[PDB]
């Protein structure tokens, strides 16, 4: 894709600091600020069962892939008007890669 | 005598455009080296920065404050309370290299606007003028509020800064940045999930969240919750005072309120001690490298 | 009827600070992808990327251009001569999807000219309004200059696209930037030691360093010196031709000459086939990221 | 020390992309188009014989420190205004981290 793949070992470094205090990848994981993020790719945007989101995740409605998470995380208050998530965002385009990549793996 | 008076004197031939870029070297470094604290950045310790040389004010003599920015001396960089306010100073130090005219005080605030700015925060009008004294005019310890205490001794430490609960419980929304760092203070843990994104988060989880009182590693006693966050002692004292708590609901309500409220009395704290002239230029609103461009 | 016409309109509501901010994505994306290409950076590819476009014109039909602008889509992205240009477009996408009110013209041509500037050339005035085309006017293959030829060819090719002996010389000094890759046009090897700033080394390394014409890995000949450079034939080709080695021994000399020249020529290049309404706002200048001390 | 070290493998690889072409690190190495730069830390500005320096280089005359050395390479034109090395500039740290103390070792 044009958005490559980096380390997962770094990605998962990046995940631990910052989304493991509002999310969990494993399969059944708790949800806690955030929605469980296990299968979230090819998945729509907030069909997490169980939890309340805002509006703006069901009226935005992408699937969910390695482009437009990354345009996601750049600044999660660009792409999304009217969501929860508070996050400075990724601005290193290596951290979104390797983050991503992490992400990949860890909610098949 | 009166107190001594600290008068205004802007650098020479420096205007916004000046101040503007000195922003832009502070908030470029920020998300340069994010690596910081595991990632939490520079953000938190500079705004905690901006407060510990401004509460160094004393509204009686008018000792203390911004204004003389004597915050490099072995007298108050090396105090017990300041521990880990030595990084937020080594970041600020090679822009300084880059503007060797502008004066430590008005660096050291600037880095706490800028800090909030990017943070996501309110915006905070900032104002120039402030200069560098000798070091004879350096404070003494223990004019910062100690950590461990009830509602009644912040009231009474605020007092001194002349700000009332209105102003106090609004700058503790603050406490929601960053964390505590038992190497430094004798604390450890964060206050929320959110540690370097501007929020009411403080409010919200001070009367969500199920606090217990424990003791850390440091023997030290801390309010924390089962979600992993913490609160200290004269965090938790905000919600024992009845004319603290209902603040305290309103801002976890109001966001927006809680940003105004902080964003004026954020600036007079960072402006107290300072009396600035009538041809004095109006206060500098920054913007965001969010807003040009970045 | 005639050659097309391609009028300019500006894109809805859109003014100067916009497209100010759009130059900073740029730039602060070239600031931070710095290690592609071993350390070059996108800055010649995006130079490049901005001519290769602008060099499918046609000023007898008035096809082609960086109105369109001649890049976007699927079947002329993959020509012979540009090879290696994809890297050009996968920098310039994630820029376009926050800030998808701009037209793929105008990005890429502001691509070159925020390339040109942060690699520390002259300034280039750019002017917006070019509008997205349809897939059905889309230009062939074939269009842009072949690096094996003389002096001539270049005389002759460059006609179509409305420059002159003293245009053409100028342009060429973008040469002195990046380099060639033997996997891509067949040629490899710089043309100078300074690759990511801009500087008139082209002109001042043509008629000084030693050239050896060598057959490369690929079979093709080129121009070879000891320091390791390289010159296409008809780089080479400028020193071959009198009245041209009068304007590359100028430059040498002058390099000011050479950025107020380059500022001309490059303008021109990216607004061939543009037919600027009177009521158009005149051409933007861009402040560089140091300017505004970022 | 006021500026900490960094890895000297990765400011090999940034030393023979970004400086050996201008630049080398032997003791008694030729010049080319800069100059050589042995044995630059104990030596100022401009004192390596068979070189020709613009007198802007020449006329600043401070000894590199490591601490400034290191801050030339932040932008080098500001510092000294007219030197004729053509140069991006290190923006960022941990560039000047790895390359600094590869300067270190092969300037022996
Ligand atoms: C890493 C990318 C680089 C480092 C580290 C240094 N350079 Fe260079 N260099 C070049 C020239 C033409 C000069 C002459 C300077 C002048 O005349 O003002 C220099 C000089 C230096 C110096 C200072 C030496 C002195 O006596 O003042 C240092 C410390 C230095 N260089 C380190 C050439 C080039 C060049 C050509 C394009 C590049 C890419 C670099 N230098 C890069 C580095
Ligand atoms: C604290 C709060 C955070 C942080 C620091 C991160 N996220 Fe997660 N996130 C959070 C909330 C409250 C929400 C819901 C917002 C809404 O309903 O609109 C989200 C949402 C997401 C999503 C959308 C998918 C979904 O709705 O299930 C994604 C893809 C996501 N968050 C990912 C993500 C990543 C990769 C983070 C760190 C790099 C991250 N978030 C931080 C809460 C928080
Ligand atoms: C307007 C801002 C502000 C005010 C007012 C403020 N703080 Fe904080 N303080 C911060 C921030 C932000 C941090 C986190 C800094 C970091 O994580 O590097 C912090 C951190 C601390 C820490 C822990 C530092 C460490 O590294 O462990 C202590 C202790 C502390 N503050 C004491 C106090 C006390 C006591 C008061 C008032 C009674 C107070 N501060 C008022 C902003 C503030
Ligand atoms: C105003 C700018 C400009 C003009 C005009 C220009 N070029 Fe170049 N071209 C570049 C730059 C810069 C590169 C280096 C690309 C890189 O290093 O990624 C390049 C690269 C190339 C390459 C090699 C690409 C590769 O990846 O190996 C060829 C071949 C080439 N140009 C052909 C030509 C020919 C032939 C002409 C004219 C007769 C010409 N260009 C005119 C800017 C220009």
């Amino acid at each position: 894709t044009e958005f490559k793949a980096g380390s997962a070992k770094k990605g998962a470094t990046l995940f631990k600091t910052r989304c493991l205090q509002c999310h969990t990848v494993e399969k059944g994981g708790p949800h806690k600020v955030g929605p469980n993020l296990h299968g979230i790719f090819g998945r729509h945007s907030g069909q997490a069962e169980g939890y309340s989101y805002t509006d703006a995740n069901i009226k935005k409605n992408v699937l969910w892939d390695e482009n437009n998470m990354s345009e996601y995380l750049t600044n999660p208050k660009k792409y999304i008007p009217g969501t929860k998530m508070a996050f400075g965002g990724l601005k290193k385009e290596k951290d979104r890669n390797d983050l991503i990549t992490y992400l990949k793996k860890a909610c098949e | 005598t009166t107190p001594l008076v600290h008068v205004a004197s802007v650098e020479k031939g420096r205007s916004y455009e000046d101040f503007q870029k000195v922003y832009n070297a502070i908030a470029l470094k920020l998300r340069e080296d994010d690596e910081y604290d595991n990632y939490i950045g520079y953000g938190p310790v500079l705004v905690r920065l901006a407060w510990h040389i401004s509460g160094t004010w004393d509204k009686h003599d008018n000792t203390g404050g911004s204004y003389g920015g004597t915050y490099r001396f072995k007298k108050e960089f090396n105090d017990p309370s300041n521990a880990g306010l030595q990084n937020g100073f080594k970041f600020l130090e090679p822009i300084h290299k880059e503007f060797p005219w502008i004066s430590s005080g008005d660096l050291f605030s600037l880095g706490g606007v800028t800090a909030v700015q990017e943070m996501q925060g309110p915006k905070i009008p900032w104002r120039c003028g402030r200069v560098d004294t000798p070091e004879d005019t350096t404070p003494d310890n223990g004019r910062l509020p100690d950590a461990d205490k009830d509602a009644g001794y912040v009231r009474t430490f605020f007092q001194r800064l002349n700000m009332n609960d209105r102003e106090v419980v609004a700058l503790m929304g603050a406490h929601a940045l960053g964390k505590t760092h038992l190497k430094n203070s004798g604390y450890e843990g964060p206050g929320g999930a959110a540690n370097n994104v501007f929020t009411n988060e403080f409010y919200l989880n001070l009367l969500n969240e199920d606090w217990k009182l424990e003791k850390n590693d440091a023997n030290n006693e801390q309010w924390d919750s089962k979600s992993g966050y913490m609160m200290l002692p004269t965090d938790y004292s905000l919600i024992q005072d009845p004319k603290y708590l209902s603040i305290v609901k309103e801002y976890a309500n109001d966001q927006d309120k809680f940003f105004k409220d902080f964003s004026k009395a954020f600036e007079k704290l960072l402006e107290n001690g300072i009396t600035f002239p009538k041809d004095a230029p109006s206060p500098f609103i920054f913007k965001t490298l969010e807003e040009q461009g970045l």
